[PDB]
RNA sequence: AACGAGGAAUUCCCAGUAAGCGCAGGUCAUCAGCUUGCGUUGAUUAAGUCCCUGCCCUUUGUACACACCGCCCGUCGCUAC
RNA sequence: CCGGAGCGAAAGCGUUUGCCAAGAACGUUUUCAUUAAUCAAGAACGAAAGUCGGAGGUUCGAAGACGAUCAGAUACCGUCGUAGUUCCGACCGUAAACGAUGCCGACCCGCGAUCCGGCGGCGUUUGACCCGCCGGGCAGCGUUGCGGGAAACCACGAGUCUCUGGGCUCCGGGGGGAGUAUGGUUGCAAAGCUGAAACUUAAAGGAAUUGACGGAAGGGCACCACCAGGAGUG
């Protein structure tokens, strides 16, 4: 399957036992559709760029 | 000392109830003293929902959920953390927590 | 879409996925947490659980089975009605195996009025 | 546990009994 | 150390012909070895398939078990045997703060088909209903279950198994009890859960290609 | 000579900080593998969480109050009535 | 479904249908016309376990075997299982049989619900729902800071108690000895009812409060915690 690029949009908290991960939602940018959240671990900001390797799914905690 | 006006039942105008087995534990309870708790929970997880959806055969199937009525007695539905100690005058709260 | 029905008995100390043919007759193929882990204690981990309907998927293609239909077990009768933790790592296993899942139902052996369960009055003081 | 108190005093009468019983 | 695999030969279930669609999926049984002939088996297996898999426009809730009753050409023909509804949505019927008012009949049809049909109704709250327990007298009761029990016969009996089954398709039976029971109190999910099949008369192939036809 | 980045475990630390390097003071007739200071070179990672182990506050329970290192029960054993 | 809802003197009582004879409350310009209330002696009933005699013994499960844990478990946990648990008759009459609160009657607060019956009112719906009201029933909330209490708490009064008297029955007199001994009595037995004394003792106990503690809950905090790693120890 094609890979897929996505900006980060929003920065929603921490997650994890340790608070390692930081829950943060991305949005697609050549293709307009699956605005979904993924589960990032280390600094994460505004502005970052998450190569999404796959688009399936969510992953809360 | 009296620590509940009705005792922790609700048995007002009876001398005796059916006693129900526990989840749990499996321990006779009365009809009146058990600590109801109607879980209503869908049969796949949210986190695994979207895998089950795209798999799906069809193009809009809700997926059911488990519909489980729970039964626990005071000392495993404290230890299962259901139902907690409250204050003195916190007890006489009878409304359900939001 | 060749279409079957998968038997989870999503139970406590162990976990079991039986697939059988649209009728229940005869099975397919059918395995354990056990069958994939070396002490019983983890039978009941989902981890189990994965690799049990993983494997399960490649012998459902190898005969020819596309879809499967899901029949959620637990313990029931006297006991509990929750499904075990197999439950869920059993079921995303199934469709992240490149398989097919439709008309998902469980099906739970609750009695109108069973008899005296295991653990008198006093309940199982563990 | 005062319940064991009365099955100890209940198992005293009882062989209070049976030593008064022989003694007819 | 042989696949016992090898000598299953995959036979296309079948369906009668009133529903909208008679291909219902595939099963599976081992060829004749010796006396034990193939078809000695796929004349007596049971089929749960629910509403929505037989139907195209219908609830998915309904289940109805189809058992086989002949193979004519590497194809299994089923018929009738029992519907049930899903375990999920009869637990989600059954709420609290109002009557349950259950009834069940053994009738048979026209025919030798022995069939025993399970109807649960609830009660409905009223709209302008300030009062939070819609509870109807025992008597009232009562009332409910007696024509709960006589229209499940009624409509049974004056037709055979080919007609009561398009009739049982939808809640076509579960309507008007409602309507009936609404002179005393208002009913809201009067609904048919189970038919159970105690007996099976003496069947004819010449009944059987007529439903199918 | 052993010691080929070291068993199960375990100590410390996030900015001129850790560490590396060396100096000086205290001890001292003789002495620093220590310690208190000092400057020197200068990062990795993190601008977090109750996960774990330590900690206070609130609620709750107590037959505890020289206070859970609390209090207290029975059999057995000794003596007296 | 099943509720702080009903019924019964209580124990107790919830699958369908049928049979059987009761019961409160309400309705009443019916009927009877003080025929009452409470009650030593006496009696019916009385959960469960147990006991005797049959059936049936699914499950559970005293006892019991065995598996685990521990310094040791004759237990909790696990497998299995006798009696028992189920039904039939005769016993036993004991429960934290508790509302730990006798019955009857009067008086003494409020509100919103709820249960049965009766009554009168816009409506909606072919009795259901709506707004009330009168009578009892289970209860609840608020005020008890119109009272009561040691207080917790009490309007199913635990109010109308030194401003002490509506009627009646039972029953308590510091804590132990002790519900023991003995006698009578009931029972097949286990035991039930009745029930002491010697002796010993300065406290036992009730409610409430502050501390401490918990292997209780919740929240929060620190690289003498971890995450991320970096040094070094072992
Ligand atoms: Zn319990």
């Amino acid at each position: 399957q094609p890979i897929k690029l996505a900006r980060v949009t929003k920065v929603l908290g921490r997650t994890g036992s340790q608070g390692q991960c930081t829950q943060v939602r991305v949005e697609f940018m050549d293709d307009s559709n699956r605005s979904i959240i993924r589960n990032v671990k280390g600094p994460v900001r505004e502005g970052d760029v998450l190569t999404l390797l796959e688009s399936e799914r969510e992953a809360r905690r | 000392t009296k620590k509940r006006r009705n005792n922790g039942r609700a048995k007002k105008g009876r001398g005796h109830v059916q006693p129900i087995r526990c989840t749990n534990c499996a321990r006779c309870v009365p009809k009146d003293k058990a600590i109801k708790k109607f879980v209503i929970r869908n049969i796949v997880e949210a986190a695994a929902v979207r895998d089950i959806s795209e798999a799906s055969v069809f193009d809009s199937y809700v997926l059911p959920k488990l519909y489980v009525k729970l039964h626990y007695c005071v000392s495993c539905a404290i230890h299962s953390k259901v139902v907690r100690n409250r204050s003195r005058e916190a007890r006489k709260d009878r409304t359900p927590p939001p | 879409n060749v279409f079957g029905v998968c038997h989870i008995f999503a139970s406590f100390n162990d976990t079991f996925v039986h697939v059988t043919d649209l009728s229940g007759k005869e099975t397919i193929c059918r395995v354990t947490g056990g069958m994939k882990v070396k002490a019983d204690r983890d039978e009941s981990s989902p981890y189990a659980a994965m690799l049990a309907a993983q494997d399960v998927a490649q012998k459902c293609k190898e005969l020819g089975i596309t879809a499967l239909h899901i029949k959620l077990r637990a313990t029931g009768g006297n006991r509990t009605k929750t499904p075990g933790p197999g439950a869920q790592s059993a079921l995303r296993a199934l469709a992240r195996s490149g398989m097919k899942i439709g008309r998902i139902e469980d099906v739970t052996p609750i009695p109108s009025d069973s008899t005296r369960r295991k653990g008198g009055r006093r309940g199982r003081r563990l | 546990r005062a319940k064991w108190r009365k099955k100890r005093m209940r198992r005293l009468k009882r062989k209070r009994r049976k030593m008064r019983q022989r003694s007819k | 150390i042989v696949d016992p695999f090898s000598k299953k030969d995959w036979y296309d279930v079948k369906a009668p012909a009133m529903f909208n669609i008679r291909n219902l999926g595939k099963t599976l049984v081992t060829r004749t070895q010796g006396t034990r002939i193939a078809s000695d088996g796929l004349k007596g297996r049971v089929f749960e398939v629910s509403l929505a898999d037989l139907q195209n426009d219908e609830v998915a809730f309904r289940k109805f078990k189809l058992v086989t009753e002949d193979v004519q050409g590497k194809n299994c023909l089923t018929n009738f045997h029992g519907m049930d509804l899903t375990r999920d949505k009869m637990c989600s019927m059954v709420k609290k703060w109002q009557t349950m008012i259950e009834a069940h009949v053994d009738v048979k049809t026209t025919d030798g088909y022995l069939l025993r049909l399970f109807c649960v109704g609830f009660t409905k709250k009223r709209t302008n209903q300030i009062r939070k327990t819609s509870y109807a007298q025992h008597q009232q009761v009562r009332q409910i279950r007696k024509k709960m029990m006589e229209i499940m016969t009624r409509e049974v009996q004056t037709n055979d198994l080919k007609e009561v089954v398009n009739k049982l398709i939808p809640d076509s039976v579960g309507k008007d009890i409602e309507k009936a029971c609404q002179s005393i109190y208002p009913l809201h999910d009067v609904y048919v859960r189970k038919v159970k099949m105690l007996k099976k008369p003496k069947f004819e192939l010449g009944k059987l290609m007529e439903l199918h036809g």
